[PDB]
């Protein structure tokens, strides 16, 4: 179809609204902004009212299907917004979506919002049914590498001058929380109409609202950033994440890394990575970890992880975060 | 002879009487004066920081005959009816009381009906993070398109449990825990207006013991006045804070490191008078030593949990070689191992501290 | 369940006490897995619920006998954990306790069998305490366990402890040879690994677990001469960590016996492996490795929900560290 | 006759009766005198220190018919039905039955009602730490501001389990465990008031036996009175507690230090016939050893008691270096831990003592 | 109506209780003097008399011949309490009933006047097994119960009880019964029941039961059940799987000289005889202790084992005391670890082989 990014949808929308729009991504802010832009353009082009339906195992598909053929007594045009579940569609929902796609017409600016679909969901009848003229917008969260560029670009968009230090601080405090990041940018613009947000001007108006997953901590350990790892642990603990899943992902990737380090003296790193099915984006990070980490450090990490799991699984679970921080520090030397 | 509680008698009535949170007050004033008020305001701070006070003041600004503004008036009808807690359409809800999706739905059936008085129908939900996920989703669904005169005010101590999607619907404010200076100045003003004799050192002790919360400072001030017959001297506050002291493990570590046997004995006897379990004391001593070792490894090992005693912890990390930390940790580990079979554990913990002091 | 030949004399030593009318209401049978304690409990329950016994044996087609064979005897009680769990809860024994208060449906005895007293939660044991101490008239209990010491003290205080002595080694070897057909050294290995329990030897031989033992033996044949014990991971981490760790610890024990020369060892099927273990490893290192293996097996058996793979990997890494010269080795203490 | 239990009969009924807790007593009396009565109280202390009794006394003081007095003043109707356990203003609530918010809400919707013949509706939410977080935040609003006639008295043992938010809106008062001298003084008061003869040594032993609470001291005193025939003696108290004569254990530790075996054997086989449990013999020896270790630490750690053998405490402290004391204590502690697995308890104690003898730092057993 | 030794010989009066005089004296004097508590916790190990003493107290408290320290045993209340059919004596198992509704049931039941007896008595067994909810909700009813309600508690370990529960109850610690008291009780029971017995068998049974009379009676019942209803030395030895000092002495002398062949062969022969490994280690520790005794003082030697004292004195002479202490500690640790070993024989072999490498 037409696959675009949030910075391209604004230009695309002035070329004429399409039959359907699919907003795919894990970032709530990008999805919200793209949906708002689509709705504003639709209102400009004559779409007055809008209908919202969250897809649930108890979705009133008859109501929405009637809505496809529901005309407008006092209104003229109409949109139709669908909120996909966190796991995406299945057989029944995809069949319903195929029927809805068959029900599109001049009206029905069908809008689809949710998280990115998998390759299996990619190869589906409904997806191919609107595969000629629909517009798909990718709305994934920028990662650690591209976050400073993204926040600088948005600050330029919002007529705000930002420094490198302020960009780093905003990326640090609101990583994975770009909703709070945009709210912070708006707050800083409101508090200071000058727009020159120096480092002290942003240090006094931000709070540690960043959200992380266990994989973020695993990658921080592999890169060796002790401070980032400890920050991720603090954020995960304040969020209330169960330490067991952290220990599980740590165990899985640490066992894989121990196998790699053991086999390094036998087979080159490329073939070892290939055999163990290592993703390309993390091969350099894991090779750096293998180079930095010694066999003694790996044995000590395994020992500490085993002690931590034994402490947890014996129904005590007391001060497991201290042991996790100890392991994090140990793996970053 | 009223002698009412100083906590609520001194709740702020105008925005100029709120200590700290200056950026939040400026943002609220700017939204009330020139801009259009956002359809939902969420507040997140610490215990006794000002959240509900700020929300109530904002609701007072919303409903008033002078109009929607920052500093509306004094002693008006709506402002007084809010200050007395008797306002009709200023709904006050505890989220924990109505976590059920059915009760939440019943609460959200009231938004359609027009306000009885004023302009805006204001809902004030406390500890909003405790709402169930279904109730939270219903709240978001009613927040996306609220009525033109219906507004929501939400407060929570820990916003980390709130899903990120709440940021998509409401404008959030974070209130910074007050420092020693602001709390001390506000307590000084309160005591000066109430004609309470006091000393600056007593105020400093109260502020430091408050740990950032002004409600804690006011409660401690009330206790100090009650015990001291209004004469709030340094010695009175110091003694009554020592009665409430629970930093025994940290002081034990500090004194045992300094090879101060008499100090350790006095502190352990005080802990015995406190009726503290000895196994818990020893395990938290082990935790303190482990934290010292970790912050020695890297300055970032510390967090905000120990942000009350972080100064002494930094000094301990700076001054104590890691070998001494390892020796002390081993000594306390074997002491905890041998504690159950020892005599009455009040003396087993003592003798474990003895063994620790032997490494001098 | 199944009956065993050597198992008869103990049954005759208990059913006679029960016919004399002087039998204890709570009999705790201590027997290793595969010994056949379930056979005793079931046969005794059938005799007890039988109306007119025939020479201390179940009498063919009695009404009690018929309802025992059908498995729906109203006065019969079975206490076993639900197949989706490994513990016996409070409610499972509570319903037994509350429904035991009524009279026997057929007017005979009221017999209760706890399948494995070790699986009993301490709360279930404490609940069963009252009924074991002072049961109603014509009420009998039967408990089984691998080791009575693991049971609650006050639980076993109320029961007469019977012991099922394993059959003589030669008799057990003859029985195994009659059932399975292979070399006598394999039979000896199975028996001495099963602590003299021939039923456990049958269980080991019939399943694929013996082939896994052979795999572990090969992995050790490569593992000890090169200091590559980590490669044993795949040989140990298949839902049977207690059994594989038991075999490994017994191999280490046999090597230790080979040091302090002994006429008999367990792993007689692999004398070359035992010789390699003894020659290539320091005796103190063998002590440390055997102790650590036993401790890890105990931790695997005790803690529920633990990760087998992480524990076995840590065990292997610790063994590798112990192999290096100049390492401080652990010793049991306190 | 009936002789109602000492705890029930001799429960304090006035601030001139409560022993210890000078801080909370002064706070309550002074606040009531000044009329600054907070709406939320948190009495926190170990068991049996007086939280419930002091709370009842405060409730009496608030609702005296004569007026608002610091102590419960001239006991009028309200006060005397309070002391009888009958309701005038005391809603005594166990928190274990109202942990769920579905019951805390029921409690809260009843608070807005005038009290009957009382000036306040005094809520005594005991073991308040047992509530659920939902219930805490539900009654949070009522705690911050209750009706004028509603007072909250919360009593609990561990204030750490409480959320910090509810901890903010409460006057915190911590009740220290009572010293042994105060406990003995109270027990002497009770026995003089009950016309029962008592011995100073027995009272001292009972006061030491109680771990800083007077409830345990009173239960132990009742048990000692039952052991006697309306009197308490050193023999009766020692038999009740099981503690042996300090001369025996002290002679045994002396003989172990002096490294003579025959004296140790004589002492142990004399102690066998006295019916003293061997594990308590080991416990007493370990307690003594740690006592000499503490004497070594400081002359402050002797004990007001143990005067009959204090000179010998000091002599043993002077003679023996701390390393030997540590060695003996470790040996005896390991022996006591190993005692359950010894062939016999006497066997285990004898072998532990002989092990301390064989590994004696200065005079070990002769070897071949 | 046959009853096994334990329940058939349950104490029925204060004069029938073995030992526990330190609590019986206080109990009788409290009954006589009129000083009666509302809450009694009888705590001790298994088979020492907590339930029996509690039932005797219940009988004495509400006898219609008045509150007496010597219940008649023929009155209506005494017989009903003895048979367990008395309504005012409610016997509760804490593990079975540990719920909020059961606590509310107790709380609203204690408010009604007793049906038959003077007092409504609650006998809760294994009280430490209640939930913290139940403990905290029952604080007041144990602190200030109604005038007609008295509570009896019985736990195996007071340490697991909340300390505030212990504070508001009368602590009766039941000492484990001495070997002589236990043996005399077996002798009296067997004489009253006309069962032949031998003093050596009684001594073995008393020593085997770790200071618990219920265990002694269970082992006794086992002895009657094996060997045509006679308590003989041979039958008791076969039941307990014990061995004389000769085998254990041979094992110890083999181990002390580091004779791996002899130690392993002796363990093999011991396994062939089907002996008790726990008993073998017990004899190991006993013989090592007697070796240390002979080392300490020449006259501190047993007289029964005069046949084996010849090698005994030589071994005590030729071995330093420290090595004997090390062997004793190693064997004790092995005995402690024995239940957790993959096999009992495997664990004792581990212990002995560890002792060899000294
Ligand atoms: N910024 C502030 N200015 C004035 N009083 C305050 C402030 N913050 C807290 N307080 C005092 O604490 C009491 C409770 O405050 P509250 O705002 O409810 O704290 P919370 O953030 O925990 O809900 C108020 O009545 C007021 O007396
Ligand atoms: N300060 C005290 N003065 C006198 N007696 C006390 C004191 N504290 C506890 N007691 C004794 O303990 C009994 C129960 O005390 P209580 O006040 O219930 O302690 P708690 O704080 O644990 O509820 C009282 O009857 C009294 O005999
Ligand atoms: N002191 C004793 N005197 C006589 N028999 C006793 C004694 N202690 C225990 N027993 C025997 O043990 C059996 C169980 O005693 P019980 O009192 O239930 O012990 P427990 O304290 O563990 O509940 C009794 O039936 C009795 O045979
Ligand atoms: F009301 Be606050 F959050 F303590
Ligand atoms: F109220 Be107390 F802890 F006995
Ligand atoms: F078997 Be008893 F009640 F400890
Ligand atoms: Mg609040
Ligand atoms: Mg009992
Ligand atoms: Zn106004
Ligand atoms: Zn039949
Ligand atoms: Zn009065
Ligand atoms: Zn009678």
């Amino acid at each position: 179809m037409i696959r675009l990014y949030p910075e391209q949808l604004r230009a695309q929308l002035n070329e004429g609204l399409r039959a359907a729009y699919l907003l795919l991504g894990n970032d709530p802010l990008l999805l919200q902004e793209s949906q708002d832009a689509v709705r504003q353009v639709a209102a400009a082009q004559g779409f007055e009212e809008h209908h919202t339906f969250s897809i649930d195992p108890n979705t009133d598909w008859n109501a929405i299907f009637s809505l496809c053929q529901a005309m407008s007594l006092f209104a003229s045009r109409q949109t139709l917004l669908l909120l996909l579940p966190e796991n995406g569609p299945n057989a029944a929902i995809n069949e319903q979506l195929l029927t809805l796609t068959g029900l599109l017409h001049d009206d029905l600016l069908l809008i689809v919002r949710g998280n990115k679909l998998s390759k299996a969901q990619e190869n589906a009848a409904w997806f191919t049914a609107l595969a000629n003229r629909s517009v798909q917008v990718t709305c994934q969260t920028p990662e650690q590498a591209q976050l400073p560029r993204w926040v600088a670009a948005r600050a330029k968009q919002l007529n705000l001058e930002l420094d490198d230090a302020a960009n780093q601080v905003l990326c640090y405090c609101y990583e994975g929380n770009l909703l709070a990041l945009a709210q912070a940018l708006e707050r800083l613009s409101l508090l200071w109409p000058d727009g020159k947000l120096t480092l002290p001007r942003v240090e006094q108006a931000v709070n540690d609202a960043a959200h992380f997953t266990p994989f973020h901590w695993v990658d921080a350990l592999l890169m060796g950033k002790s401070k980032r790892a400890l920050h991720i642990l603090q954020q995960l603990r304040l969020e209330g994440s169960e330490p067991v899943i952290l220990l599980r992902t740590l165990q899985r990737e640490l066992l894989l890394l121990v196998n790699l380090k053991r086999q390094s003296a036998h087979t080159p790193l490329r073939a070892l990575f290939d055999k163990h099915r290592v993703w390309q984006n993390r091969r350099g990070m894991m090779g750096e970890a293998l180079n930095r980490l010694s066999q003694t450090q790996l044995r000590q990490a395994v020992q500490l992880l085993t002690r931590t799991e034994l402490t947890l699984k014996q129904d005590y679970g007391q001060s497991v975060w201290a042991e996790l921080e100890g392991l994090s520090l140990l793996l970053c030397h | 002879m009223s002698y009412q509680v100083l906590a609520r008698k001194w709740r702020p009535q105008t925005f100029a009487d709120v200590v700290g949170q200056e950026h939040v007050l400026t943002a609220l004033a700017n939204g009330l004066s020139l801009g259009r008020i956002h359809h939902a305001y969420l507040f997140s701070g610490t215990r006794g920081v000002g959240k509900t006070s700020i929300a109530r003041l904002l609701a007072k600004g919303l409903n008033c005959e002078t109009g929607i503004t920052a500093t509306p008036c004094g002693v008006c009808d709506n402002c007084r009816e809010i200050e007395q807690g008797r306002f009709v359409d200023l709904i006050e809800i505890d989220a924990a009381s109505r976590t059920k999706v059915e009760d939440t739905r019943d609460l959200l059936d009231n938004v359609q009906y027009a306000p009885a008085r004023g302009r805006f129908k204001v809902y004030l939900i406390d500890e909003v993070h405790m709402l169930s996920r279904h109730s939270f989703n219903a709240l978001l669904k009613t927040l996306e398109e609220p009525p033109e005169h219906v507004k929501f005010l939400l407060a929570t101590t820990d916003p980390q449990k709130l899903p990120v999607t709440i940021l998509s619907r409401c404008l959030q404010f974070h209130l910074k825990a007050l420092d020693v200076e602001q709390i001390r100045h506000q307590l000084e003003h309160i005591l000066n207006e109430e004609h309470i004799a006091h000393e600056p050192r007593a105020l400093q002790l109260l502020a430091r013991a408050a740990e950032g919360s002004l409600r804690d400072a006011l409660s401690l001030t009330d206790q100090a006045i009650a015990s001291g017959d209004g004469q709030v001297s340094t010695q009175a506050v110091s003694a009554m804070l020592g009665t409430l002291d629970d930093d025994q493990a940290l002081s034990l570590v500090e004194a045992m490191v300094e090879a101060n046997g008499e100090r350790v004995m006095a502190l352990i006897n005080e802990a015995a008078a406190r009726g503290i379990e000895w196994e818990a004391l020893l395990v938290e001593m082990l935790g303190l030593l482990h934290r010292i070792a970790m912050v020695q490894l890297s300055p970032a090992a510390l967090g905000n949990d120990m942000a009350a005693i972080e100064l002494r912890m930094r000094e301990l990390a700076r001054t104590i070689p890691p070998t001494d930390i390892q020796l002390y940790y081993q000594t306390l580990l074997i002491g905890r191992k041998e504690l159950p079979y020892a005599p009455d554990r009040r003396m087993g913990v003592e003798m474990t501290l003895l063994r620790a002091l032997a490494f001098h | 369940m199944r009956w065993y030949p050597w198992l008869r004399p103990d049954f005759e030593k208990l059913v006679a006490s029960y016919q004399a009318g002087r039998g204890h209401h709570a009999l705790l049978i201590q027997a290793l897995p595969g010994m056949g304690d379930d056979a005793l409990i079931y046969a005794l329950s059938r005799y007890l619920l039988c109306q007119q016994p025939q020479g201390h044996k179940s009498c063919g087609h009695c009404r009690g006998c018929q309802l025992m064979q059908a498995g729906t005897h109203p006065d019969y009680y079975t206490l076993a954990p639900e197949k989706g769990k490994n513990t016996l809860g409070v409610d499972a024994v509570r319903e037994v306790t509350e429904k035991l208060n009524e009279h026997a449906r057929l007017g005979g005895a009221k017999v209760v069998w706890v399948t494995d007293a070790a699986l009993l939660t301490d709360a279930a044991a404490n609940a069963l305490l009252k009924t074991l101490e002072e049961p109603p008239a014509e009420t009998w209990f039967f408990l089984a366990t691998r080791e009575p010491e693991r049971l609650l003290a006050t639980l076993r205080s109320r029961c007469r402890l019977h012991y099922l002595a394993p059959p003589p080694e030669q008799y057990a070897v003859t029985w195994l040879s009659r059932e399975v057909t292979m070399s006598q050294d394999a039979l000896l290995a199975a028996l001495r690994l099963s602590a003299g329990s021939p039923g456990a030897a049958l269980a080991l031989f019939q399943g694929d677990n013996w082939q896994a033992r052979e795999t572990l033996c090969q992995a050790l044949a490569y593992s000890v001469p090169s200091g590559d014990w980590y490669s044993l991971l795949a040989a140990l981490n298949h839902e049977q960590a207690p059994a594989r760790l038991h075999w490994l610890a017994t191999l280490l024990m046999d090597a230790l016996k080979r040091h302090h020369g002994a006429a008999q060892v367990t792993n007689v099927d692999v004398p070359g492996l035992v010789a390699e273990l003894a020659n290539h490893l320091s005796p103190s290192r063998l002590q440390a490795i055997l102790g650590d293996v036993c401790h890890i097996r105990e931790q695997l058996m005790s803690v529920t929900g633990i990760n087998r793979e992480l524990l076995i990997t840590d065990l292997l890494l610790r063994i590798e560290h112990y192999l290096q010269p100049g390492v401080v080795l652990p010793v049991p203490h306190l």
